[PDB]
């Protein structure tokens, strides 16, 4: 697959976001255990709750779909469907909002992924939602400064940096720590205090920053001398036109 | 004749029934059982004589909560329903051996009524299937218990609601897949206005025949519209065939390919090397490491793009068995395919922005719902010219039990009765069938 | 010399409009704030009284963190805080749509007709004048035939009134001028020329019923009552049985055959009948703006004037309360015409058109739309990259997706002169705003976005349509906010580029060309400010009945 | 057949056509003659080719007032009015040689279209006929031009209107006899939604012929409403029979004896002497001075009555050559008959509750209007069920020019394209010959 026009580093890393074949870059190390607590759905220990019965308890007709198709883990077993929302700066996040939403679709299974302005968000059955957040939270596509996970007042992503590099949050989830130069994750997504805190490792440096950045800007790469994929753009919107015309 | 296209047509287990078929046999205009299916649900009602004997004892008629107290009526109609609905089918039918059918269900707490399509050929539109069998159901009860003429507006209330008051049937105890004519969007739109859990309850939530059943109602609507006549007929057509009807087993064998492992991403991926591999599109142009593709068939590369976007829904919502993805589907199927390709995704743009639409009414304080509540009569969801509730139809079909207003909450009233009608419930079998044979008359 | 939104960007922070870094947390969240100040005092005391608890800046999330900003009002002096945009609080806005609802154009023309072929009186301008002091007293709600009629007090109902307006000069000059909308003085030359051919020989009346009763009721209200005045005053008028079979022609002809709403009724989804926000085209909201008549000179001012006529009407009171409501979508709309960002981008586009083409030169074609929809969208992104304090002031995507796209397809209608061409330039702004920054706007909002390419140009059912008659029903605009009010900026565009007199009603245009109206319709955004200070006095009030 | 009764039916003149005809051989679930009046209603629709080339020229497009300045197009439609129908006629048919009708008239002005009844198979109502119409319409214009994808929007709002911003068709150039199904006050009243003045205009005026299609119409939706189910069947059948297609002779016979210096007092006189010789009623008791009478069969006192009520109206208006004091007639000929008799008036109060109504709402201030400008659907005038509306109809076609809203003034378009249709205007004539067709049949 191709994924995305264009000849800058923001085009190739768009289609390296998409390509399920390109090894995301794990820039930190998270345990399974706080994954959860970041998630904020359920308590260390607790049984995944479900929303409907196991499949295999089901007494479902024949459906040559439904045969031909394999439910992820947590569909076989009637977990909840849960979240995880993440919010990207302008100021040159390494994923952005659609760059995620296209990439979850290429790369995961059973995803309903949702796109605005301030906020991106994945829905998908529980455990499978702990294991592709883990994917998440821990690889290139999470910039602890730049990036933050929220479930719920998401405001941020337009605005300007403070004075450590970080992303404005009103509830502030995300704390950078002058000390060792790391951020720790204080609260879950949804804003209520953990026990204990997170390690989200260091910030990107700028270099590092504009290496994977896939936001087009002035003072990065701009979109309008990436000719070729305004070239695209543009096709498609005479296409659209002459198609629903004649 | 007017086309030269022909498709190959398969079952619901993708097997091979009639290859080579000309593909207006499956058109609205010329498919028998098309027109057998569209007649059918203007005519058929479902009956609920429990409900109207509830609602009788209690005087709870005219809407959610509603009583008049000191009105209660006990009436043993459940128990004497055999005399009741055929009183009432000596009313309903124009002569004794017409296509009128009034049959009980459950013990006699339901019947199935389907109103003559006689009736349909001499009146406007199709709101004489509730009102004649309303008014044949409400006289046959007064004349089965000798109602009063004091009493009997009880039994009229407790039958079809809160009208002419209220301009719906507001606490009606009979049910249609149709909604009343002042609820279209537009005219033209009646066909649209059923709801996705009614179509996903009638087919007994069998994915291939739910898709089938909403397509053909939403593809006949393009023709009452008018949206396929002249320049647009052969896209509607094809969109029929290759989303709804599994036309060449486009839809069954990239399922198949990609029901293990597979992703949006993957499907896209293998539509884009059938389209190919068929010479629907083409390479035009070569940027830097990007090949830019074309076409010269509009219409076909839509409808491949529109067996694709189905195929989609099936594998990303079947993993999840949980229908909510679909608004997502149906926007990043299109979304990406037109960066992977150059070309237009399905609809010209028309799905993915329904899907933008869809996604927010679904997931958000607004309005809408979740999938099974929307229709092509929507205004979330009335946009795309038939190509994307086909897809929400599919998705309820698989969802395992994540909805609160699911067809079994929404739906039951028409499951029970609807489901009987072989037509409704497989109706992916009886077109194909009238399509093989009508062939040669094209 | 300096872009139009630094002075803006300067009140608004301490820092200067360039700078990427900020500190926040530091400002003691609504503390900050005077107007959430008084409104923490207020719901204090609102709870107090009552007995039910009510604003309370304690519940959820802490507003504040950050700089709660001014807005500078666009084309004035005038920085409030946001709160005094809000509908609810800005006495101005309800004016301006009470204004609308209220209004209703009737025609005299079969009317006359009734009086002259089936009554057999004549009618000169001098039975006219008698018809319009008659109905000038019952308009308001008084009586001109019945005894012991109980009737409106006159100060409640000061506001409605009846005008007329014609195309015959010398018709229009033997009515007594109190009651003639005079189109040679409120009009420049040449669009008086335009409009008075319009018109012709026909005889129009502008009534307005009064606010008090729209209130009251509905916008469906306004035919019903203009209809019933109006034919009891043909009753006295001109001497008519008072009930008698020819009195059913003049309602039918006031009701249904020569009346204009200002909008027509909705779908049932949307139930709603005449007279409301969803019916108006965007034609006849550019043309109820009157902008077009005072700032000719400058095909910008008229443009944005139109956008902030209906970003107010169509967001904030129609989608943001007629079909939503709450705390609603206020700088949703204000985004559109304030701190003069939308004006900058514009005067670029205006200026880019000007010297590659000249207005209203270019090709009207896809080459165009391309050429100068890109162009400007580039310009408005840009400016976002190079001014933090902007990025952060147009903080929502969807507020930058609408007032990026609105320049540039405002622009593209500058150069084409052609309003089809600039909203094909709108979308096409969406498309690439959405690739440069890998978003655009909220969940929902490039429904329209999506469908727009291929719907601008299409011929089907319920598709196809010139864009000066669409509006806030067309199906793909009937959900979201950030389009409505500049598709009526765009509809406005090319006509303002031409000098047209009108875009898409020229009865409309005439009818609110009147000074007697409460809003002030030349000055759409000074009227918002006034409204924002509280220093707009509008009608409707019940001070004089109730107790002092 | 259900019912005993026979009828003698008539031709336009008053001589006899067929003796001893089964009532249900006029019902419109029977007659094929009604079913083809019905179903070319549905699918009529008058262009107005002239109107359209007009609103391009102009840029007029979009409702009353409205044009658009810079967006005119001047295209001489008139002038190829052939080539430009004969290419809309290629879309809007299904097949070749079907029932497709396009047709020019006034020279190229108009064009009388019937779009083929198959669409109406496969729809649930009617819109398509000016969906399909528009369309092919919009598409000939553009290809016969070459209109650019720029302009040809403009051809569509000259066509159609302010659609789909407007409910309506608001500004369309193109009519039809039905109103959208939205404008319905009931389920099932489309039929009922058809200006008295369009009635008039498609018949030449000719009274009996006026009072016939109107009859045919409201009983018609009569059956669709479910109203003429069950118990109130025969009520309706023998109303058709004897207001509107003049059975027995006794509406003609009725005028001919009260035509020359007759009132409607005298004709109420006539009636009841010809009810007690008939024995369809008889004294019940004397009072003083004052006979009681009664009837073992309401539904047959109700058609005479409904005769008489017809038969005054055309003695009153028609000496008044003033369709206005219809109103006056549908009330007190009911009144005076009640006092006269002891029995119920017409549709047991609801013809003269129905003209209360219509005499205030045609003399005063409130609404309404003239006659023509009712309808079966109007809020005024839909309450009696089916009896009040044809004579509105027959007085209308005796209006010798009194009205300002006349059917000249409201319905020409309609009335150079649907006068055009011999089943149309001359609906007794067909309905009757069908009626004797099956008279064994039934
Ligand atoms: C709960 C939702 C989902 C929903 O259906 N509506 C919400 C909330 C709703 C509430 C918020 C009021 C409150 O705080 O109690 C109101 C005011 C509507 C109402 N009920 O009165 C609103 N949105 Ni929202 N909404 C807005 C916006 C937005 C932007 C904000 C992005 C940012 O970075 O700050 C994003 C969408 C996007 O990412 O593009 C957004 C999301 C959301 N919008 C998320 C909550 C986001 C969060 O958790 O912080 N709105 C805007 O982009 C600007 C205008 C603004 C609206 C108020 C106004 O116009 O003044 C408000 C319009
Ligand atoms: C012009 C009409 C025809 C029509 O369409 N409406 C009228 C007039 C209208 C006007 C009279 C206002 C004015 O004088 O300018 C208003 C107030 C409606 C409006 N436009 O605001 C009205 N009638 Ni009227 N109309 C009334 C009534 C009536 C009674 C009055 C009989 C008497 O002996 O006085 C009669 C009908 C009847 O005879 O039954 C009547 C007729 C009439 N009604 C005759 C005028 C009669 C005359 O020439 O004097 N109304 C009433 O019976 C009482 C309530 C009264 C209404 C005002 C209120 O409710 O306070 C008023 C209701
Ligand atoms: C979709 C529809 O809601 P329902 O699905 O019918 O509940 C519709 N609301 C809206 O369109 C909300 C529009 C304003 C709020 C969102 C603005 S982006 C309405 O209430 O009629
Ligand atoms: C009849 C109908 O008017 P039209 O014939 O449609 O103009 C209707 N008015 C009314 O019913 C008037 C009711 C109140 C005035 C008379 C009270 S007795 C209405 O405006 O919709
Ligand atoms: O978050 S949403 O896009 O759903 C609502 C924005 S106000
Ligand atoms: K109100
Ligand atoms: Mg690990
Ligand atoms: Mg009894
Ligand atoms: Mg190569
Ligand atoms: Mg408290
Ligand atoms: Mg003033
Ligand atoms: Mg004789
Ligand atoms: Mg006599």
């Amino acid at each position: 697959a191709q994924y995305y026009p264009g000849t800058t580093k923001v085009a190739q890393n768009r289609r390296n976001f998409c390509n399920p074949e390109y090894e995301l870059e794990k820039l930190r190390e998270i345990s399974d255990e706080d994954v959860v607590k970041i998630l904020g759905h359920r308590a260390p220990g607790e049984e995944y709750p479900s929303v409907h019965p196991p499949l295999e308890e089901m007494d479902e007709p024949e459906d040559a779909i439904r045969e031909m198709v394999e439910p992820i883990d947590g569909a076989k077993a009637g977990d909840r469907v849960r979240y995880i929302q993440f919010t990207d700066s302008m100021y040159f996040a390494p994923a952005q909002p659609y760059v995620r939403s296209r990439a979850y679709l290429c790369r995961y299974r059973g995803a309903d992924a949702g796109t605005l302005s301030g906020r991106q968000i994945i829905e998908t059955r529980e455990r499978d939602l702990e294991k592709i957040s883990k994917e998440l939270l821990e690889t290139e596509f999470f910039d602890p400064a730049r990036s933050g996970v929220r479930g719920k007042s998401v405001h941020g992503h337009s605005l300007r940096l403070d004075e450590d590099g970080m992303m404005f949050d009103m509830l502030r989830r995300q704390i950078y720590n002058k000390d060792t130069g790391r951020v720790e994750m204080v609260k879950n997504q949804i804003g209520d205090e953990l026990d204990e805190p997170v390690d989200l490792g260091e910030p990107l440096d700028e270099e590092t920053l504009m290496e994977k950045t896939t936001i087009y800007r002035v003072d990065g790469e701009a979109y309008r001398d990436d000719v070729e994929a305004v070239e695209i753009m543009q096709r498609i919107h005479v296409l659209r036109s002459q198609g629903g015309f004649n | 004749a007017k086309f030269e296209d022909k498709v190959d047509l398969y079952d619901d287990r993708g097997n091979l029934v009639e290859e080579q078929v000309p593909l207006e046999a499956l058109s609205p205009l010329r498919n028998p059982a098309i027109k057998s299916i569209v007649q059918g649900i203007k005519r058929t009602v479902a009956v609920n004589l429990e409900g109207i004997e509830n609602a009788l004892k209690t005087a709870k008629v005219g809407g959610p909560a509603c009583k008049i107290m000191g009105r209660e009526l006990d009436l043993d109609i459940v128990g004497n329903a055999e005399s009741i609905a055929a009183a009432a089918k000596e009313m309903i039918q124009v002569t004794e051996d017409d296509d009128t059918n009034v049959e009980l269900l459950g013990g006699g707490k339901r019947a199935l009524v389907q109103v003559p399509s006689a009736r349909f050929d001499v009146a406007a539109e199709y709101s004489a299937a509730p009102l004649v069998t309303a008014t044949a159901f409400v006289q046959a009860i007064i004349n089965e218990f000798d109602v009063s003429m004091y009493d009997a507006n009880m039994v009229k209330a407790a039958v079809l609601g809160r009208y002419p008051q209220s301009v719906e049937y507001m606490g009606a105890n009979i049910a249609t897949m149709l909604d009343i004519p002042q609820k279209l969007e537009g005219p033209g739109y009646a066909l649209r206005n059923i709801m996705v859990n009614h179509v996903v309850a009638a087919t007994l939530k069998n994915t291939l025949q739910a898709a089938a059943l909403s397509t053909i109602l939403e593809q006949t609507a393009m023709f009452e519209m008018g949206d396929a006549v002249g320049a647009f007929e052969r896209m509607h057509l094809l969109g029929l065939a290759y989303q709804g009807m599994n036309a060449d087993n486009l839809v069954f064998d990239l399922v198949k390919a990609n029901g293990k492992e597979g992703t949006v991403g993957s499907v896209i991926a293998d539509l884009v090397e059938r389209a190919l591999e068929d010479g629907v599109i083409k390479v035009e142009k070569e940027l830097t490491d990007y090949k830019v593709y074309g076409t010269d068939d509009l219409a076909m590369w839509n409808a491949y793009a529109a067996a694709g976007l189905m195929a989609a829904t099936m594998v990303n919502q079947g993993a999840a068995r949980a229908a909510q993805g679909v608004s997502s589907t149906l926007l990043y199927y299109n979304d990406l395919i037109e960066f992977e390709t150059g070309l237009p995704s399905v609809d010209f743009g028309k799905v993915e922005g329904t899907a933008v639409g869809f996604s927010f009414f679904s997931h958000s304080i607004y309005g809408g719902g979740g999938p099974g509540i929307f229709n092509g009569n929507h205004i979330v969801t009335r946009h795309s010219k038939g190509f994307a509730i086909p897809c929400v139809a599919a998705a309820m079909a698989l969802d395992a039990g994540t909805q609160m207003f699911s067809p079994e909450a929404t739906s039951g009233l028409i499951k029970e009765v609807f489901s009987q009608v072989d037509e409704f419930r497989e109706p992916l079998k009886y077109v194909v069938e009238a399509a093989a044979e009508i062939k040669n008359e094209i | 010399a300096d872009k139009l939104f630094i002075n803006a960007l300067k009140k608004k922070f301490e820092e200067s409009p360039e700078e990427k870094k900020t500190t926040f947390y530091t400002l003691g969240g609504w503390k900050q704030s005077e107007r959430k100040t008084e409104f923490v005092n207020a719901g204090k005391e609102v709870a107090a009284k009552r007995g039910i608890p009510q604003y309370n800046p304690d519940i959820g999330t802490p507003l504040g963190q950050r700089v709660l900003m001014p807005y500078q009002v666009s084309t004035t002096d005038t920085y409030v805080e946001g709160d005094d945009l809000h509908f609810v609080n800005n006495a101005a806005m309800q004016q301006m749509w009470d204004d609308i609802r209220r209004t209703v154009i009737v025609g005299l023309n079969h009317a006359h007709a009734v009086i002259e072929k089936r009554l057999g009186k004549e009618v000169t301008p001098e039975t006219i004048t008698h018809y319009l002091e008659t109905v000038n007293h019952a308009m308001p709600g008084a009586a001109v035939v019945q005894e012991h009629m109980v009737e409106t007090h006159p100060a409640l109902v000061a506001d409605s009134y009846v005008k007329v307006f014609t195309g015959n000069d010398e018709i229009a000059d033997e009515i007594d001028p109190a009651f003639v909308i005079d189109i040679n003085k409120q009009f420049p030359e040449d669009q008086a020329e335009t409009l008075k051919a319009e018109v012709g020989d026909g005889i129009w009346q502008v009534v307005r019923i009064p606010t008090i009763v729209s209130r009251t009721c509905d916008g469906a209200t306004t035919s019903r009552w203009s209809a019933m005045q109006i034919g009891m005053s043909m009753i006295s008028a001109y001497k008519q049985a008072a009930g008698e079979a020819a009195t059913g022609d003049f309602a039918y002809a006031a009701k249904h055959a020569e009346v204009i709403h200002m909008g027509t009724y909705l779908p049932v989804r949307r139930a709603r009948g005449e007279n409301e926000p969803g019916g108006v085209p965007f034609g006849y909201l550019a043309d109820i703006c009157q902008s077009s008549r005072v700032n000719y000179e400058d095909p910008v001012r008229v443009s944005l004037d139109v956008v902030a006529t209906g970003a107010m009407l169509y967001d904030q009171i129609w989608l943001g309360s007629y079909m939503s409501g709450g705390v609603g979508f206020t700088q949703y709309a204000t985004a559109a015409y304030t701190d003069n960002i939308l004006d900058d981008f514009t005067y670029f586009g205006k200026e880019y058109v000007e010297d590659k083409y000249g207005l209203c030169e270019a090709p009207n074609n896809m080459d165009t739309v391309l050429d100068v929809a890109t162009e400007v969208t580039f310009y408005g992104l840009e400016q976002y990259e190079e001014y933090p304090a902007l990025l952060e002031d147009q903080f929502g995507g969807s507020q930058r997706a609408a007032v990026v796209a609105a320049a540039a397809g405002c622009s593209t209608a500058f150069a084409t002169g052609n309003a089809q061409t600039g909203l094909s330039g709108w979308y096409l702004s969406m498309y690439l705003h959405k690739e440069q920054h890998s978003r655009l706007g909220f969940y929902g909002y490039d429904l329209q976005d999506q469908c727009g390419a291929s719907n601008v140009f299409s011929i089907r059912g319920d598709e196809g349509l010139p864009l000066e008659l669409r509006g806030p029903n067309y199906p793909n605009y009937a959900m979201n906010v950030g389009h409505q009010g500049e598709y009526a900026g765009i509809s406005q565009a090319p006509h303002a580029a031409r000098g047209d007199a009108f875009v898409f009603n020229p009865l409309v245009k005439i009818a609110f060309a009147d000074d007697n109206l409460v809003f002030d319709f030349t000055n759409v955004r000074g009227e918002f400010a006034k409204g924002a200070l509280r220093e707009f006095e509008p009608a409707g009030e019940r001070a004089l009945i109730t107790p002092a």
